[PDB]
């Protein structure tokens, strides 16, 4: 898809993530990211927040340290990219 | 002096309704940027071309001028319609506006 | 819907103009607060509104309807003089929305 | 008129919690500032603000068995003339 592209995780702790992604072109930056995470296959529901769409960087803490995550980064609108997600182990 | 920063204030008025345009929603970041900031120049423009000039006529140039040049960039840019009926009810619809703020 | 945004996204446009006057330097709480939130309602349903209906006309109308409820509002609320000349103007007001709503 | 009735309604040795009237609806404003200082020498005045919909206070820092005294400002002259009061901590 378009925006967002190439998520990753830049830094990690077994409590927090940091992660990133690009942005895109000056004409595919958007006004605000909303960013999903939560276990993957665990009986919880996903926590989210959203982050201005002049940031290419999040941060997520609070998280338990052993359980693999799913993160994924959505546009405004869903006419621009499907949203990008990845799974990693704290 | 206070008239041409005036229709500069007019003229920035058409900005940010372009630039919202070109935004779509309030999303895309830039044209949303140029529709804020575009917005706050012709606000603080116009405070000070009316702080000589009468208020009626000052505010009917202001909006004349924006809501045209809305018309006339939204015909240009983004291809919108050029139909006899549409250019006359608008015509109707400017000179109402211009004519309410300038008697007030 | 999108026509129906316009309209009270003008309605907000002059609850916060005349909210304005009645704050003084924005330091009256509770006028100062319905300003900010009629200026953000305002620019809220104005650019959802500037999706799906040409910039030309969204502003032009969203302007007409904040001009005209502001005659409306000033000849109830503040005992404004109403003239032949205010009443033909708002006359070509509402003939320019409604003409411009016909060719949709 | 705004605003009015400036209390101290608890106090330590080196701090006290002030009060006072808001009045109602169309006077409200949006901030107070507050600004307390030694009622004889002061050097400078210690200041801050707080948002107009609170009407209460805390200042903290003073100097046990200082007399004090704590004004209460609106954002402009047009409202009802200042508060002041004294206190001795
Ligand atoms: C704090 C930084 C903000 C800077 C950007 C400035 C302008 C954007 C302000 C936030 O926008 C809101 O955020 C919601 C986020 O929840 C979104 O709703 C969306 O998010 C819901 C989340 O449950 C979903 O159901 C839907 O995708 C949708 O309603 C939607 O964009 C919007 O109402
Ligand atoms: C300084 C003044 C501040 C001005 C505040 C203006 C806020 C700017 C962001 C507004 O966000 C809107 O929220 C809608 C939701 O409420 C979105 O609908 C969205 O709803 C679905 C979300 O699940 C998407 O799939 C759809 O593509 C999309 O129509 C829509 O895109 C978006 O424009
Ligand atoms: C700049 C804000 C920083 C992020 C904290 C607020 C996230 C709120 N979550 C929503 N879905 N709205
Ligand atoms: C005053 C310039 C403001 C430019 C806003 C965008 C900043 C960089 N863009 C990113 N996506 N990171
Ligand atoms: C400093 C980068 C963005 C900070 C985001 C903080 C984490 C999300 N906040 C929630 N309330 N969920
Ligand atoms: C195309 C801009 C239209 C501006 C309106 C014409 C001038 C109005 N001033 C009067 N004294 N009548
Ligand atoms: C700083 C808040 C920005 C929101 C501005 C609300 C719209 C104001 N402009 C109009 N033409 N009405
Ligand atoms: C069809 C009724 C037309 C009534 C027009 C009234 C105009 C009066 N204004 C002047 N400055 N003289």
């Amino acid at each position: 898809s378009s925006v967002p592209t190439k998520l990753e995780v830049v830094a990690a702790t077994p409590t927090s993530l940091l992660i990133s992604w690009d942005a895109g072109h000056w004409w595919e930056w958007v006004t605000y990211y909303r960013i999903t995470y939560g276990e993957t296959g665990g009986n919880s529901p996903v926590q989210e927040f959203t982050v201005p769409g002049y940031s290419s960087t999040a941060t997520i803490s609070g998280l338990k340290p052993g359980v693999d995550y799913t993160i994924t980064v959505y546009a405004p609108t869903s006419d621009y990219g499907s949203p990008i997600s990845i799974n990693y182990r704290t | 002096m206070a008239w041409l920063i005036l229709i500069i204030a007019g003229i920035f008025e058409v900005v940010w309704a372009i630039a919202l345009k070109y935004s779509n929603g309030f999303t895309r970041l830039i044209p949303s940027m140029i529709t804020l900031i575009g917005m706050l120049i012709s606000f603080y423009l116009l405070s000070q071309a009316t702080k000589t000039l009468p208020i009626g006529t000052a505010y009917a140039i202001w909006t004349g001028i924006g809501a045209l040049g809305a018309v006339i960039c939204g015909i240009i840019f983004f291809k919108e319609p050029l139909t006899a009926l549409r250019i006359v009810f608008m015509i109707l619809l400017l000179t109402g506006i211009i004519g309410l703020k300038a008697t007030s």
